[PDB]
């Protein structure tokens, strides 16, 4: 429960052992009042204070001060226990650093007046890594505690002797790095965070978890994904959040010796990893240390890959060590590494959501003023694959554009009354270059059900097949029968199919890996496959959707060899992992006819032409500024019977809305003429697109789908199909 | 299995008609002993690359005729999976209207 864990209240005083927060909360903990108790905060930093616990303030808020909230590196509203440290005494050496930002106007000696009267006859407890600024003299001082050897849970008493320090140097850069990183400054991937959590749970607080699994899960991890995803900082999380004794090394910097030196400081790395008993060693760009053994082309690469694969498991049980590695690309490093005795757990980073995308720009805008203006939500659900590098040097040019259009001076013109506008980001998010785009994307969509028209049964059909084995497991783990993994999609060639999957795993809530036809073929000229399938098989559960795979079997053997081993990949998935599979296809005489037969993608599922009421959902999304289509004859379009061809009747409402936009370019010329532009649509142009509407399929294509009704009839010849 | 998809890849002239001749040269790799068996399975006989068919090398053919009408007995009581036997009903109803008579799927109609 953590029954001391409440938030942080503001600054009732100054010093930090005037903080206040009840005295029943020094009751039911029995912690007196002159003990030195340990306030927890961010990157393991707990602080000595003689906390002097008042129960007339509120019980749940700590009265901790403008200078304590950056001492233990926390906000307002944050949840602080407490540790009791009752070891403390003073010694004779301690350090002090004054600051020239706030020091500097009063001189003197280095123990002078500017911190006698409130720290006379003192022992009050200073603390290592404690910044405190305290009046004195007419003028604020700062105190950082750099130097203490006596047990640093420790008291400074300057009525005794001091070894005071007297040299004012900024630390701002150790300031933005005071923080550095944290929990809260990771967002978006959540999952992923818990797993490592619960991958480095054993060398942190807990090592004797042993007797429960005998395994110790094993020592390295893999994080991979896109470049610049921040694998770096996932990792100065852990380290910064563990607390053990962190010792990374950069791989180009170990690849950057001489030769015979490459082992060296890297057996010492080892060497020094091995001592402290909490210890997690970390290495970086492993796909430039350790390549596949055929592009070992050097000699000294097959030296240094030799040399690591001796170091790790050479040195076993020993400390509990933990390897991570960080890497841009996972098949490229070489496949003895990856093994069950070593670097198993293959976690992905992935590109962040659009969730992810705001979470994102969320702690990043923690630490700017805005202009109050935007809603920092238009910029996250219009990004669309972007790393977060990409999202920070959005958030750089927002920045940069609101200071362009402001005049070149040094005053504090534009610091103080800095604005960055919701054009700036849209200017940013123009000439921005998202490189996380045409990857094989993973998400959760929201093409929001209402909106696909369809079919009545075959979307309930559908629904049963895909969710009710998955929602409903009683109804998977006790009764019922094999899943019939697999439904392929055919028809009229645009009519409503490439929507349907999109809210199946909408309304299942589950991943959608697509892929449309070509990108087969691209990638596999620019293996694929296995890695399309290692990523759903991590994402699960998962529904695949292959979109067009009409268009790849005219490609015709002339690189048919792909279809043979996306077949030998579908045929090496078992029916559990929760993965889900769609096939989608228009022109069904080049089917490729092992695809249907039972064991493989079988459900067939003909889609037919859609009911009189697909057009009332499409004016649901709305983009180019007039109130929407209203109080017209919608269903009489559907009356004359006429664009009845299977889809695109988005195309008569897509004409008729840029008629729309015509007549009201041309109400502002003539107001730019003459210097309420009529803005929701009448009858009129929805009558003129109906005079320029077209048949997108013809009868005769309705009539060979009806043909097509019964196309089951597979490993037989296709006796020229009269 | 799938010899008929081996069978189907021939057009293109990435033909890989080769690779059955592959496959026969490490046919006769094998004696006639050891005691190794060979099966090979396919469902269209008019591709099937009649090199293959020569004596000694996979020597009879055993034509598969239209199944017997009583899979749907131990379709169900051979494999429960999780799911009980379809009690109190006339399984010769299904045969007596031969519904899907051409080939399998009474498992899919299971
Ligand atoms: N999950 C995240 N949370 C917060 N900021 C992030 C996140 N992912 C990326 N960023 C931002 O993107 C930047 C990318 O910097 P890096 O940590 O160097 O990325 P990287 O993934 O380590 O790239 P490599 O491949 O290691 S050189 C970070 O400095 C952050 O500003
Ligand atoms: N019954 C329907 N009700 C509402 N909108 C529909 C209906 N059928 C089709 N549409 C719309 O028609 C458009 C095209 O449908 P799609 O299935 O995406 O065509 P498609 O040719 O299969 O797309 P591909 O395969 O990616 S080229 C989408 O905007 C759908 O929302």
């Amino acid at each position: 429960n953590r029954p001391n864990r409440l938030i942080v209240d503001e600054a009732i005083n100054e010093d930090n052992s005037v903080v206040s927060l009840s005295q029943p909360k020094m009751d039911e903990l029995q912690l007196f009042r002159g003990d030195t108790v340990l306030l927890k905060g961010k990157k393991r930093r707990e602080a000595v204070c003689i906390v002097l616990s008042d129960d007339t303030c509120s019980d749940e808020k700590i009265r901790m001060n403008r200078v304590v909230r950056n001492n233990l590196r926390v906000r307002l509203g944050d949840v602080i226990s407490i540790q009791p440290c009752p070891d403390v005494k003073y010694g004779k050496r301690i350090h002090v650093l004054p600051i020239d930002d706030t020091v500097e106007g009063i001189t003197g000696n280095l123990f002078e007046v500017y911190l006698k009267p409130y720290f006379l006859e003192a022992y009050r407890p200073i603390r290592k890594g404690d910044i405190f600024l305290v009046h004195g003299g007419m003028r604020a001082v700062e105190f950082k505690v750099v130097e203490t050897d006596p047990s640093p849970y420790c008291i400074v008493a300057p009525d005794t002797v001091i070894h005071c320090e007297g040299e004012p140097i900024k630390r701002e850069d150790e300031e933005e790095s005071l923080n550095e990183v944290g929990y809260d400054d990771i967002g978006g991937c959540r999952k992923q965070l818990a797993q490592i959590k619960e991958m480095v749970e054993l060398p942190l607080r807990h090592p004797a978890l042993f007797k429960a699994i005998g395994v110790k899960p094993p020592r390295g991890i893999l994080l991979y994904g896109p470049p610049g995803t921040g694998k770096t900082l996932i990792a100065r999380a852990v380290a910064n959040e563990t607390g053990a004794f962190f010792f990374l090394i950069n791989g180009p910097e170990i690849m950057s010796k001489l030769a015979g030196e490459s082992e060296s400081n890297l057996r010492k790395a080892f060497e020094e990893a091995e001592k402290n008993a909490p210890a997690i060693i970390f290495i970086d760009e492993l796909d430039a240390i350790a390549p596949k053994r055929e592009k070992t082309h050097g000699e000294v690469e097959r030296r240094i890959v030799s040399q690591l694969l001796t170091l790790m498991d050479g040195l076993k049980q020993r400390a509990h060590v933990i390897v991570m590695a960080a890497t841009n690309r996972p098949n490229s490093i070489d496949p003895a590494l990856r093994r069950f005795g070593r670097f198993d757990r293959e976690v992905d980073i992935g590109i962040p959501d659009a969730t992810g995308r705001l979470e994102i720009l969320q702690i990043h805008t923690k630490n700017m003023k805005l202009a109050d203006d935007v809603d920092l939500e238009q910029v996250a659900n219009e990004t669309h694959g972007h790393v977060g590098a990409d999202l920070a040097a959005l958030c750089s040019e927002a920045a940069l554009q609101a200071i362009r259009k402001k005049m070149d001076l040094i005053d504090a013109e534009v610091m103080n009354s800095l604005a960055v506008t919701m054009d700036d980001f849209r200017w940013a998010l123009s000439q921005s270059n998202p490189s996380a785009l045409r990857e094989t994307v993973v998400e959760v969509p929201q093409v929001t059900w209402e909106d696909i028209g369809g079919l009545e049964d075959v979307k309930r059909e559908l629904q049963e097949l895909v969710q009710y084995p998955v929602e409903h497991p009683d109804k998977f783990l006790k009764f019922g029968m094999t899943p019939s993994k697999g439904v392929l999609f055919y028809g009229p060639p645009g009519c409503g199919k490439t929507l349907l999957a999109k809210a199946i795993a909408n309304e299942c809530q589950a991943n959608f890996i697509s892929i449309k036809g070509p990108e087969l073929l691209t990638m596999w000229f620019g293996a694929n496959v296995r890695e399309i399938f290692d990523k759903a098989r991590q994402a699960a559960p998962c529904v695949l959707f292959f979109d067009e795979l009409d268009s790849i079997a005219k490609a015709r053997g002339a690189a048919d060899r792909v279809i043979n081993q996306i077949l030998t990949e579908m045929d090496g998935m078992s029916t559990k992992k929760n993965v889900f599979i769609i096939g989608a296809t228009n022109r069904p005489d080049i089917i490729d006819p092992a695809i249907l037969r039972p064991g493989r993608l079988d459900q067939l599922i003909y889609i037919p032409l859609p009911d009189e009421k697909s057009r009332v959902a499409i004016l649901k999304a709305n983009l180019r500024k007039s109130p929407v289509a209203k109080d017209v004859d919608l269903e009489f379009l559907a009356k004359m019977t006429n664009g009845f061809s299977g889809a695109d009747l988005t195309e008569i409402c897509q004409r008729a809305c840029k008629l729309a936009i015509r007549e009201s370019i041309e109400s502002e010329i003539r107001r730019e003429r003459e210097r309420d532009p009529v803005p929701e649509i009448r009858r009129d142009h929805f009558e003129e697109a109906m005079r320029f509407a077209r048949r997108s399929v013809s009868d005769n294509d309705i009539r060979k789908y009806e043909m097509f009704a019964q196309t089951l009839q597979q490993s037989r010849g296709f006796g020229s199909f009269r | 299995d799938e010899l008929d998809s081996i069978a189907k890849a021939r057009g293109g002239n990435g033909a890989a008609d080769r690779v059955i001749n592959q496959i026969l040269t490490e046919m006769d790799g094998m004696s006639t002993k050891k005691n190794v068996f060979i099966i090979g399975a396919t469902n269209r006989p008019d591709i099937i690359d009649p090199a293959i068919l020569r004596p000694g090398r996979l020597d009879q053919l055993i034509y598969i005729p239209l199944p017997d009408e009583k899979s749907r007995v131990a379709i169900l009581k051979a494999n429960l999976r999780k799911s009980p036997v379809a009690k109190d009903v006339d399984l010769e109803f299904l045969a007596k209207m031969t519904n899907g008579f051409s080939g399998a799927d009474l498992t899919e109609i299971c």
